[PDB]
């Protein structure tokens, strides 16, 4: 049996299914458990057991295939990686490994890998001649991700007023800017939907930390990629584990030519829990923000860019401002001017029931020219001009009323010209 | 001609053997029995090698020819056939 | 009859139920000696001896029924109970177990079970294939719990100004944001009767930390439902071994789709008890609390949450701001965005003994379309338009009169307009 | 009919004994007492089973189908009727 759809199993089903192999008193067990003790009823039986996961390799030097659906959870469900292996085929932590697995042996506490068959979603033998993330060569943007999507929907509206202000293309490097409830969430549901739709070859990821537990479950319920999520009641260290799989995994999948798009919230949450695990540097910023603490956060933001050769890693992570924290205020500071895009959300405007909240006139992107055609920019230069004299809360409510009469942005060009 | 990797088990087995540097007993698909010690694993070519050492013989042997191999402390080990 | 019966029979009581049942001897004035003495003539009469209690499963093996009446404190007149029954009907921390009670034999400290008749209000065979807490999906608060008594008593004030501020729903993950001196308790008081004025079904728990003895007992009798608390002259150890007693019994009733009700007061103490119990592992945040001391009280509000399947719990605890301590903020602000609903308090108003003293500005939940109708939701959209351009102190006495001279919130909402 | 559970005194000295790895006397409707040995108790379907491995037929027995049972190291135990 694969071990992939066995999670994807729901637990009842699974306490069913496990019932009829046999199997007593499980059901007041967790889930991960669970896997664990049918798999190895399944073993008994001599046939073949199919597994996959992403490795992580630990500091000892063997490593583990965790699975995307416990957000990289260790688990007694996770495969065991010897070292050797990992010499044998050269992997890196990141990696996707499909295989088969044999069943735990004396002294062995988790299943064993047996046959490597596929790395990557390629040939074991190919994924090793891939040059590394790193010796990879950063440009700028210049394929455009159109948000819109034409269905003249009122949903539709935020992708359109999104494409006006910050133009997104891949490659880049976003930071929202958001006060605490200028739906910040919805924001990022929207471009998910977007992404999804328009793009559906480009590989999407949906990154929370700090995120309440029932805000995870919608988000697997609405997006159509992968989205992994630590809870708020789990350890910092934690924080920091999915966010390193997650990063590791997606330069993985650029190697290969893929576009990656990561949507992360948020960039403060990241930092703030990498302050806490790295251990004091003597050099103590104001409101307890460590010196050394935020270069892990700068490596995770400064991996978006562009390949010079096929593929692409985008990376569009929120920010929170003006939530009554000094230590927020430090860490907003040292991002201020690493982004490529930026785009703010006013609270002003959410105080006035008008979505979405996005404030104009601050937001914007660098080197537009290149992700749009010469008569769209020509165009876009002229709404700014209009827009430029009026105030943050006029300039949405003057722009939603004028873009929700015509169905495409096109349209609205052509409109507003006249 | 194309090479099939050995299972997991199978290479841990080995490179176990050839850091222990054990007289192992290998016997090939044609059966032809001889007793080395092992030395190391090595790969060229995307095609993984071992190299066995009996008085000085040295040789080197692709792992899918090997058929199965006995230590007196290590149970004797069947490769599978893919 | 049971244990329960004979603990809290009055002392007049008994000595004349020790009379007329014919025990030989009166004159003990400790009762433990003589609900020792009858439940050991009842057994050696042959008549069979029922008790009840809530299991705590200890790290040797074993465990105890202690009782709730004694704030789950250990005693001598706790239950003990085998782990090999533990093992034989899958027994979990919190599961509340009635049935037959053994007297103690030779060397036995404390009575243990005979035989198990009840588990969690239900047959031990349909009690230990109930799925786990932990892989129950988590969702929004959708069904609310309305607080209105709908008696125009000025109590019932308080109810409907919080109904109008925040409604609570049952599954919501609510916080209180007290001053020290804004009549915190007396909003506990009348939540809790509210509740079980408007909602018997639900089951209502309230837990205090850190309290004088004279609350808790006017909170028993107040509140209808079960209520423990720990006293400030206890240990930090018993104030984290309630806590999670209180925590654990909720979930377990959680699985047989019961909606739970915790009340919390306060969880800036409980977090403080946590704080000075847990190891320091060399890493202590500003103010003098451990990083992972936290982690402990975040898994115990984190747990609020509404099942998909059935049930629901619904934690609703008050936080202590601006207490002269900065361990007490700095706590705080760990818990600032974790919360669906949040309550502010303001001083200034308490001042003017004007109450509730809650801050309408600051104040709301993070989905109430879910939880309010359409009609209710414009209503409540016009009123917060109008409060909000004025201020806050004026705010609570335009809410307080307009409030009064009408009977319900509905009856208000239609006379606001026109 | 109807299975119905022991109390907690006999699981205790039952699961003991089993866990002693010592023959215990057992006796049937016919009175014969063999010195038999029980493994272990395995429920399936909240129903409890019981097998006999001394006499190698490893029968799958109820649990209310012994009469009583007794032990010559400590006191014997009698397992309530009702």
């Amino acid at each position: 049996m694969n071990l992939t759809e066995l999670k994807n199993t729901p637990v009842s089903e699974l306490i069913t299914l496990g019932e009829n192999m046999g199997l007593e008193n499980l059901a007041r067990m967790r889930k991960q458990d669970i896997i664990f003790a049918i798999l190895k009823q399944h073993a008994k039986s001599g046939e073949d057991i199919f597994g996959d996961g992403v490795l992580e390799i630990l500091q000892d030097g063997f490593g583990f295939l965790r699975s995307a659906d416990s957000s990289y959870l260790a688990g007694p469900d996770d495969i065991y990686v010897s070292p050797s292996q990992i010499r044998r085929f050269n992997l890196r932590t990141g990696d996707t490994i499909s295989g088969k697995i044999r069943p735990p042996k004396e002294g062995e506490r988790y299943f064993a890998l047996l046959k490597v068959n596929e790395v990557n979603f390629d040939k074991p033998e190919n994924a090793r001649n891939k040059i590394l993330f790193e010796n990879l060569t950063p440009l700028h943007a210049n394929s455009r991700l159109r948000m819109e999507r034409g269905n003249g929907s009122t949903e539709d509206l935020t992708a359109r007023v999104l494409d006006l202000a910050s133009p997104i293309g891949r490659g880049q490097r976003g930071l929202i800017v958001a006060p605490p409830k200028a739906g910040k969430t919805m924001l990022l549901q929207n471009i998910a939907q977007s992404i999804a739709y328009n793009h559906p070859d480009c590989v999407l990821m949906v990154l929370l930390i700090d995120e309440r537990p029932e805000e995870v479950t919608e988000m697997q319920r609405l997006v159509k990629g992968e989205v992994v999520a630590s809870t708020f009641d789990e350890p910092a260290s934690r924080h920091v584990q999915v966010a390193e799989m997650v990063i590791e995994k997606a330069k993985r999948l650029v190697e290969h030519k893929k576009d990656v798009i990561i949507l992360l919230d948020s960039i403060t949450r990241l930092a703030r829990a990498y302050n806490t695990v790295v251990p004091a540097s003597g050099k103590v910023l104001t409101g307890g923000v460590d010196a050394n603490a935020l270069h892990r956060p700068k490596r995770f933001f400064g991996a978006a860019r562009n390949v010079e050769e096929g593929g692409s890693l985008t990376i569009i992570a929120t920010a929170l401002i003006d939530t009554g924290s000094k230590m927020d205020e430090v860490i907003y500071e040292e991002f201020k001017g690493t982004g490529n895009m930026e785009l703010h959300l006013s609270r002003k405007i959410a105080e006035k029931r008008v979505f979405p909240a996005i404030d104009y006139n601050r937001s914007g992107t660098r080197k537009e020219e290149l992700l749009t055609t010469q008569e769209e920019l020509q165009k876009m230069w002229i709404l700014r001009k209009i827009i430029h004299p009026m105030g943050e809360i006029d300039a949405m409510e003057f722009l939603i009323n004028k873009l929700a009469m015509t169905k495409t942005n096109d349209d609205f060009f052509e409109m507003m010209k006249r | 001609d194309t090479y099939q990797p050995i299972n997991c088990d199978d290479y841990d087995n080995l490179e176990l053997a050839c850091q222990h540097h054990l007289m192992l007993t290998l016997e090939l698909k044609d059966g032809e029995k001889l007793q080395a010690k092992a030395s190391d694993l090595v790969s060229r070519k995307n095609v993984e090698y071992l190299v066995v050492e009996a008085a000085g013989e040295t040789r080197e042997l692709r792992l899918d020819k090997i058929t199965s191999f006995s230590h007196p402390e290590i149970g004797t080990v069947v490769v599978s056939e893919s």
